[PDB]
């Protein structure tokens, strides 16, 4: 079980620390290599005419678009989403303006979440933003998706063995450690942590001495506080393929300033915007989805950090259609 | 307010920081260090033609004497004044206080240098029960060599100089700790035996091979006062003597080794 | 000056080179040339210490640090203040750790005793040189090693553990604590059963070979003698870093993953996925 | 060389020796037999072995503790026979993860654990009873007993005392491979780094020490393995050139030296102060200090560098920042 030199390394914090990330290059092509399927953007349409506001029938997203625009926008969501299935994958062959099928109705909200990373989530996804290509890879069920409990294999590509699926309880403690790195840690940080805003991460005291008043019996928080931390940080690294000093000096976890790196700040947004789409877009559709949708206790499948980043510190290393799809955001 | 504050800035660990160093170097510099002197001590050194002293720091340098009550009687007591009688074949190569000195006769036999014994017992070292504790297989009867490991009983003892130098005739057995420590051989056109300790003793198959002295050396080996039984001084006798040889068999073995 | 058994022992020869030349003693302490060369490297090194730490800001003993170059530097000489003093020395340290070992060597042969104590010092030599020699070598640059400061040194430890998620599940860590835990406790046992058969309590009599025996086999069903227990000190002891010595060399050079993950190679065999 | 340093050249064979009890003589279970390969690097017989009373309470104690944690063990793999041997490392018996203060906890968080805690207790309880008797049995001193009775108390401090001291079982040590390990982490992140806890430095460097004592003491003593070194008890009462020479070894290079027995009191006391230092570092951790980084700064130790990337604002207090 051993992987070959030279690996890559590079530089975090001040010479002499120990920090940076550590790289097998083999790994990081095969990674480039997968992201490199990114679709190029389709080629720039002229804004010819009206709104199709006036021309079509139920259009309350992309109204504001010209025919053309529209048209090409409509391409590019068929290729990032449903490309094997064509355009009827959500629209009634017969009626386009048909809010028949389910896709329809979950592609406009979407189309709203998506509108919404760009716009407003500036300080995680910055200028390189998201589209449906990002989370979803060229098929409707996204391949790295959370459900209210762990499941395995991580990418839903793949098939299931017995002891995997959710239903065969031997194999939790397996589902569980393959979120978190393979960790022993007996917690779950999605769903502590990353489903909704119940959680504050942050565990270490910011004084040098207990504080009369919270620092004894019940006034406590429990150890288990500062597993589950962990837990999720495993589970963050594992995410974006690197390790804890991407973003802190060791010395510090609990400090900023000149211990911590710009990705760290970068990485305390994402936890923010992830928790306000679960919260906000994803977990709503549960009401909008069928049944073979939904996990155990009927909620929607949810994004954690490697919904978009699947194994790389930027997701798709950092490629970017936004100047491509302004239609997608940001949105003035 | 918080837990362990004693003032305006002091807390409880920061005191106990300062207690932790000095429980430390109390029992470091005050017990360990002086344990340690427990042996050669007092150091010796020139003389003064007049001196009248009780020196001071050498006897705050000392813990008191310990006794221990010796398992088959008699007693011992720790420090004591243990000076070396015994002549020394040894000149200063040079003045100072510094210099070597160099051995003035036969080193071998005169013990000096890595040769040299210590002044133990003239007592035979017993077992729990009071017999002799190491003594030949001629004597220990219920002894024997483990099957599987060459006896080495008629085999040729050879010589750094590449020199068969005896003949292996007994095996001596620790019986407290069952454990041979050494050979004894009949020593090539003499009428002696020699112990050899099994360490410098190369066991083979056909030969026991010893590096530590040449096949001329043999002959002086110490002898032991009876046969069947060997002293704690005696032991170090015969144990100094091969040690000696590995400076001192030839010439060149003081010298620079390269 | 002298022990009281000493003198006789204080004889010329044993050296492996000089010879006669600085064949003496210092006090307690034998020169031989290894004691002149030690010498003079730790002179040079405690030196470039302290012009070093000069420049620094902090004369705050836990706080001053000389760290390696940065990574871009690579394999090359870095400026002085940038890296260039620690690489200094580095071969400073080196140079006294090796002349002490050798001039144990020479000691050992002047006492006419063997040469296990300047031998079992090759392996702490050894480990250093793992750290700051050849694992840098191997990812190929030296700003991989580790800051010569008493805290710092620390920061570098823990963060070096992190950049592999958990460093506690290194197998090759595993094995180095498991002797560094053994080895303390093999070392509280056999100091403990040699002062309590010399010291008995009372006016007992001090005890016996067959009594040391008698003590482990009714405790935990074997003895494993009195010569025996100094090489198994000796084994515990030196394995701590022997194993060590993988772990960290495999970090990096041989995995870049989380070490919980090298477990996958015994999770993930198919027949129990 | 020294073959005899390395294994023993040709091994001797007598009859069974036992040094009387007294008392328990007639606990003494098994017939000794002999092993040739260990012979070669050690003695040869193995066993027989005492029983007793205390070491019989040892194992009874210990088995239910083992019987407990196992059980729950196999609980997590839902009683699976593959998953569980596939799966041992991973499986645990946890604390309390909810806050109960110093409540009894329910079996299912930490009821199951305190049990375990408590036989395991008892069963090291009972172990120290035997370690403490047989010396007294054969007339030995108990200095064994007295270094074993610190590593168990540091035990107590990591498992109850300081739980106990801060109100919360929650903080105890899961049983379980892995389990036991992720404790250290969770441990050292909640009271601010470890490394800038005073004591688990003093700890480390008895530990180190241990390390360096052993290879030292266990080298010198081979090395002078030919003047009979190994019989350390008659070279403490009377003085050989074995202990002569390796006392000047020490002094030659050094500068200073110790005697045979001196030695192994260094060795006692270093091995002991591992495990004191690191248990006064648990009982002031939580306490009286909450986070040993600042505690450090508090007091002027911490080291501190130039940033590298930029300094990076916690954003968590930027004007404007979410919760
Ligand atoms: C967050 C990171 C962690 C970490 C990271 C870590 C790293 C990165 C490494 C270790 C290593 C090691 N760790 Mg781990 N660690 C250990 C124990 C150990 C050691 C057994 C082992 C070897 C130490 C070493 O290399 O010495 C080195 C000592 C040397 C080289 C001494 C050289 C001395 C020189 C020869 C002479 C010095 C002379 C002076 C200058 C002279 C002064 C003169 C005066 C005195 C007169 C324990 C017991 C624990 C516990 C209980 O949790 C732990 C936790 C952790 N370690 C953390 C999880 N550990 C090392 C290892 O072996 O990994 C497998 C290693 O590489
Ligand atoms: C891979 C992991 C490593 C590690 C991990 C480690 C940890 C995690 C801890 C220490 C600690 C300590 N370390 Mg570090 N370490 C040290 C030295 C030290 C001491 C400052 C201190 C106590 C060590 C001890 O008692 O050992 C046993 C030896 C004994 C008892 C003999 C006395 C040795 C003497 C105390 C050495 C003092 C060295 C001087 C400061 C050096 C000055 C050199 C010149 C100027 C004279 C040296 C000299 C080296 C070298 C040369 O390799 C080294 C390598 C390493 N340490 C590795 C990089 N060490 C502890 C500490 O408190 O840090 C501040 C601690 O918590
Ligand atoms: C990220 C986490 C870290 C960590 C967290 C940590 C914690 C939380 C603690 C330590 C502690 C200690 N650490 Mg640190 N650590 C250490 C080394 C050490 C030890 C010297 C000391 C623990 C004492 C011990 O031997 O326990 C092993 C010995 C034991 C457990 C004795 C057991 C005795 C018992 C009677 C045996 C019973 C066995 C029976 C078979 C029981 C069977 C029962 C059945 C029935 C179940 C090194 C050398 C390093 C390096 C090189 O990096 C390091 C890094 C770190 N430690 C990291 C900073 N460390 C302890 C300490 O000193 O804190 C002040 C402590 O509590
Ligand atoms: C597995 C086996 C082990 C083992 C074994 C043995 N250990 C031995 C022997 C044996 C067998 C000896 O024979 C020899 C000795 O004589 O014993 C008294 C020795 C010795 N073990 C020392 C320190 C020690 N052992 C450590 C570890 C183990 N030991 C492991 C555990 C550690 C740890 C753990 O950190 C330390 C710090 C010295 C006291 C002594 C060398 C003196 C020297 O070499 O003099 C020569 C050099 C000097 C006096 C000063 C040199 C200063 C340089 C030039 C300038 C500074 C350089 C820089 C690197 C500083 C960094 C500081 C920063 C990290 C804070
Ligand atoms: C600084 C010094 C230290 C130090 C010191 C010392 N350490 C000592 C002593 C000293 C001085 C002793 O005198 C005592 C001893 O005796 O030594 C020979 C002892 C010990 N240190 C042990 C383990 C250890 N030390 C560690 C650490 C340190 N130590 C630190 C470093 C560590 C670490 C590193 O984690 C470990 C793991 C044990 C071997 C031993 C206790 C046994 C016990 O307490 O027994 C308790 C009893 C049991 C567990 C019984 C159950 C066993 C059975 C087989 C289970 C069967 C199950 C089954 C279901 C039943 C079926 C029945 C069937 C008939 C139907
Ligand atoms: C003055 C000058 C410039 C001179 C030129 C000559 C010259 C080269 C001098 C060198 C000066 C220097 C550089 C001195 C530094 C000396 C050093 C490196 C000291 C380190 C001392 C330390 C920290 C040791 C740590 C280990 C320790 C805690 C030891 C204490 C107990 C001792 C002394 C153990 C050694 C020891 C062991 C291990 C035995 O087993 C044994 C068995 C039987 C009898 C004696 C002994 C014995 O003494
Ligand atoms: C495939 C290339 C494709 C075509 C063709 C297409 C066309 C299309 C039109 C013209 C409309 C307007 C119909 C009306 O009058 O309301 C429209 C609107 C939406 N579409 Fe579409 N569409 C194609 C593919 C896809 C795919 C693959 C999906 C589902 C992922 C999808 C979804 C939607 C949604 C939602 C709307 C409403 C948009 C809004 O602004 O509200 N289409 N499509
Ligand atoms: C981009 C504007 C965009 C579109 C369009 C889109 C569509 C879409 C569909 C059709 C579904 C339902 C699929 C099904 O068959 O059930 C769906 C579901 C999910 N999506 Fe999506 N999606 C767009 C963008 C994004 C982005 C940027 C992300 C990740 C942040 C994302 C994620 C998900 C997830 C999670 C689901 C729910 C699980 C599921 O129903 O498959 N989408 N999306
Ligand atoms: C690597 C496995 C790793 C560890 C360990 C780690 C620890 C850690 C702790 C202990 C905290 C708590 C801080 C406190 O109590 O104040 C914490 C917090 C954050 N982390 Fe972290 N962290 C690890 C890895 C990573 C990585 C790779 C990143 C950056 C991509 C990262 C980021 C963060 C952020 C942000 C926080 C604060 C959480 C919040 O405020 O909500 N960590 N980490
Ligand atoms: C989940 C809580 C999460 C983490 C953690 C996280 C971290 C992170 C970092 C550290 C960066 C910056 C890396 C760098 O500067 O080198 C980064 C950047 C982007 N992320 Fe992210 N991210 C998390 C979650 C999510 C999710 C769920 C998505 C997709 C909807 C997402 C997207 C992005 C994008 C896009 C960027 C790139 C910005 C760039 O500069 O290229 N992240 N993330
Ligand atoms: C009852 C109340 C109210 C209060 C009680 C207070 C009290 C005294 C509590 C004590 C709590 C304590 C001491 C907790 C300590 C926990 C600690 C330190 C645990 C540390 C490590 C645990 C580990 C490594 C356990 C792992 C798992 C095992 C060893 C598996 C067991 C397997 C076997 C032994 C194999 C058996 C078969 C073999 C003999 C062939
Ligand atoms: C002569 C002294 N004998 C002796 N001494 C010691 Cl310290 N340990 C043992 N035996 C072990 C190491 C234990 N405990 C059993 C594995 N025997
Ligand atoms: C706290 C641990 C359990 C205590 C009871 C264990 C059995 C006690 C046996 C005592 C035997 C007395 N003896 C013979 C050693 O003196
Ligand atoms: C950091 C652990 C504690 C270190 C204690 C080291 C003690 C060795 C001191 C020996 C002092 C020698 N002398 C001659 C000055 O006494
Ligand atoms: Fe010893």
């Amino acid at each position: 079980c051993f992987e070959p030199p030279p690996a890559t390394t590079t530089q975090t914090g001040f010479r002499g620390l120990s920090m940076g990330e550590v790289l097998h290059p083999a790994t990081v092509k095969a990674k480039k290599e997968r992201d490199a399927q990114y679709p190029p953007a389709l080629a720039a349409v002229k804004a010819e005419g009206p709104p199709v506001s006036q021309v079509y029938k139920n259009v309350k997203v992309l109204g504001n678009l010209t025919e053309a625009e529209f048209l090409r926008t409509m391409t590019a969501i068929t290729e990032w989403v449903s490309p094997q299935e064509g355009c009827t994958y959500c629209h009634d062959e017969n009626n386009l303006a048909s809010e028949a099928k389910y896709p329809y109705v979950v592609a406009r909200r979407m189309l709203e979440m998506t509108r919404a990373i760009n716009t407003n989530w500036t300080q995680h996804v910055a200028q390189t933003g998201v589209t449906c290509y990002t989370c979803h890879r060229g098929t409707p069920l996204p391949p790295y998706v959370r459900y209210l409990e762990p499941t395995l294999p991580l990418n839903n590509r793949e098939t299931p063995t017995h002891v995997e699926r959710v239903e065969t309880r031997s194999g939790y403690v397996v589902r569980l450690a393959k979120y978190t790195a393979y960790s022993a840690l007996n917690y779950d940080p999605f769903t502590m942590f990353l489903a909704n805003d119940k959680r504050q991460v942050r565990v270490v005291p910011q004084t040098a001495l207990p504080l009369v008043g919270v620092s004894r019996g019940k006034e406590r928080r429990p150890l288990s506080d500062a597993y589950a931390t962990f837990a999720l940080m495993m589970s963050i690294s594992d995410s974006l393929g690197t390790n804890c000093t991407f973003c802190h000096n060791a010395q510090t976890f609990e400090s900023w300033g000149k211990k911590s790196t710009p990705q760290r700040a970068i990485a305390w947004w994402g936890i923010r915007m992830v928790r306000d789409l679960n919260m906000n877009y994803l977990a709503p559709l549960n009401a909008s989805l069928p049944a073979s949708r939904l996990g155990r206790q009927g909620e929607a499948p949810q994004a954690d950090c490697r919904t978009c980043h699947q194994g790389v510190t930027k997701p798709l290393f950092g490629a970017s259609r936004l100047k491509d799809y302004p239609e997608l955001g940001p949105i003035k | 307010m918080y837990h362990g504050a004693l003032a305006q800035h002091l807390d409880i660990a920061q005191l106990v920081w300062y207690a932790q160093w000095l429980v430390i170097w109390t029992v470091v510099l005050l017990y360990l260090r002086r344990e340690d002197r427990r042996e050669g001590y007092p150091l010796v050194e020139p003389l003064g033609l007049v001196k009248l002293a009780p020196e001071d720091g050498q006897v705050y340098e000392l813990p008191y004497p310990k006794t221990f009550v010796l398992p088959h009687g008699g007693t011992v007591t720790v420090p004591r004044r243990r000076p070396e009688t015994r002549e020394l074949k040894l000149a200063q190569t040079d003045g100072f206080e510094g210099a070597p000195l160099q051995p003035t006769g036969n080193p071998l036999v005169d013990a000096v240098g890595p040769a040299s014994y210590a002044e133990r017992a003239e007592v035979v070292d017993a077992t729990v029960d009071g017999k002799a504790k190491i003594v030949p297989l001629r004597v220990a009867t219920d002894f024997s060599i483990a099957e599987g490991d060459v006896d080495p009983r008629g085999l040729p003892v050879v010589a750094a100089d590449g020199v068969e130098a005896g003949t292996v005739t007994d095996l001596w057995v620790d019986r407290s700790e069952h454990y041979f420590r050494y050979l004894e051989l009949s020593v090539a056109g003499s009428a002696r035996t020699a112990l050899i300790p099994l360490g410098f003793c190369d066991v083979k198959k056909d030969k026991i091979v010893v590096t530590s002295i040449l096949s001329e050396q043999f002959a002086n080996v110490p002898r032991l006062q009876s046969r069947d039984q060997i002293t704690l001084r005696e032991e170090d006798k015969v144990s100094a003597y091969y040690a000696g040889g590995l400076l001192y068999a030839t010439p060149e073995r003081a010298e620079s080794l390269l | 000056a002298l022990l009281s058994f000493e003198r006789k022992y204080r004889v010329r020869g044993g050296t492996l080179i000089g010879g006669d030349l600085f064949d003496f003693w210092v006090g307690p302490y034998f020169v031989g040339f290894f004691g002149v060369s030690a010498i003079f490297f730790i002179f040079l090194g405690v030196s470039l210490i302290g012009y070093a730490a000069s420049q620094g800001p902090t004369w705050d003993p836990f706080a001053i640090s000389i760290n390696p170059p940065d990574l871009k530097y690579g394999l090359g000489a870095a400026p002085l203040l940038e890296g260039g003093f620690w690489q200094a020395i580095t071969v400073c340290a080196l140079g006294a750790f090796i002349s002490w070992m050798l001039r144990e060597v020479e000691i050992s042969r002047k006492l006419g005793i063997g040469w296990h104590v300047p031998l079992a010092f090759c392996v702490p030599i050894f480990m250093f040189c793992v750290l700051q020699v050849f694992r840098p070598l191997l990812l190929g640059s030296w700003g991989h090693a580790f800051p010569y400061g008493i805290l710092s040194h620390l920061d570098w430890v823990n963060n070096f553990g992190y950049q592999y998620l958990n460093w506690h599940y290194n197998p090759g860590h595993m094995s180095s604590v498991s002797f560094l835990f053994v080895n303390a406790m093999a070392l509280g046992l056999h100091g403990g059963l040699i002062l309590s058969v010399a010291n008995p309590g009372d006016g007992d009599k001090v005890k016996t070979a067959e009594h040391e025996n008698q003590y482990f086999r009714d405790v935990v069903g074997y003895s494993i003698g009195a010569l025996s227990i100094h090489r198994l000190g000796l084994f515990l002891a030196s394995n701590i870093f022997l194993t060590g010595a993988f772990g960290t060399i495999a970090s990096g050079p041989f995995w870049t993953r989380g070490w919980p993950e090298w477990w996958g190679w015994w999770l993930d065999i198919p027949f129990w996925s | 060389a020294d073959y005899q340093t390395i294994y023993t050249q040709i091994q001797a064979r007598g009859p069974h020796i036992t040094v009387s009890g007294e008392w328990g003589d007639n606990d003494r279970v098994g017939k000794p037999f002999y092993s040739y390969w260990l012979g070669k690097i050690g003695d040869a017989q193995i066993g027989p072995i005492y029983l007793g009373a205390s070491g019989i309470a040892a194992f009874a104690f210990g088995s239910t503790a083992i019987l407990i944690i196992l059980f729950n063990m196999a609980a997590e793999v839902h009683f699976d026979p593959l998953q569980f041997f596939r799966q041992f490392f991973w499986l645990g018996l946890y604390p309390p993860k909810a806050q109960y203060g110093m409540g009894i906890p329910p079996l299912h968080d930490g009821g199951w654990w305190l049990m375990a805690g408590l036989f395991m207790t008892l069963s090291l309880g009972s172990w120290w009873i035997r370690v403490y008797s047989r010396a007294r049995a054969l007339g030995l001193g108990t200095h064994i007993a007295w270094n074993f009775a610190a590593a168990i108390f540091f035990v107590l401090c990591i498992g109850c005392i300081h739980p106990t001291l801060v109100g919360s079982w929650s903080e105890g040590v899961p049983f379980g491979i892995w389990p036991h390990i992720d404790w250290l982490t969770a441990f050292s992140i909640r009271y601010g780094n470890f490394y800038y806890c005073p004591w688990h430095g003093f700890s480390i460097g008895f530990a180190y020490g241990c390390g360096l004592l052993f290879a030292a003491h266990g080298a010198t003593i081979l090395a002078v393995a030919r003047f009979g070194g190994d019989r350390e008890i008659e070279q403490i009462t009377d003085r050989g050139t074995a202990v002569e020479r390796a006392a000047l070894f020490w002094r030659w290079t050094i500068g200073f030296n110790a005697t045979i027995e001196s030695v192994h009191r260094w060795g006692w006391f270093f091995s002991l102060m591992v495990m004191v230092s690191a248990s006064v570092g648990i009982l002031l951790t939580g306490t009286f200090v909450d986070n040993w980084y600042l505690w450090c700064v508090k007091h002027g130790a911490a080291p501190d560098y130039p940033a590298y990337l930029p300094a990076t604002p916690d954003p968590a207090s930027l004007p404007g920042a979410p919760k």
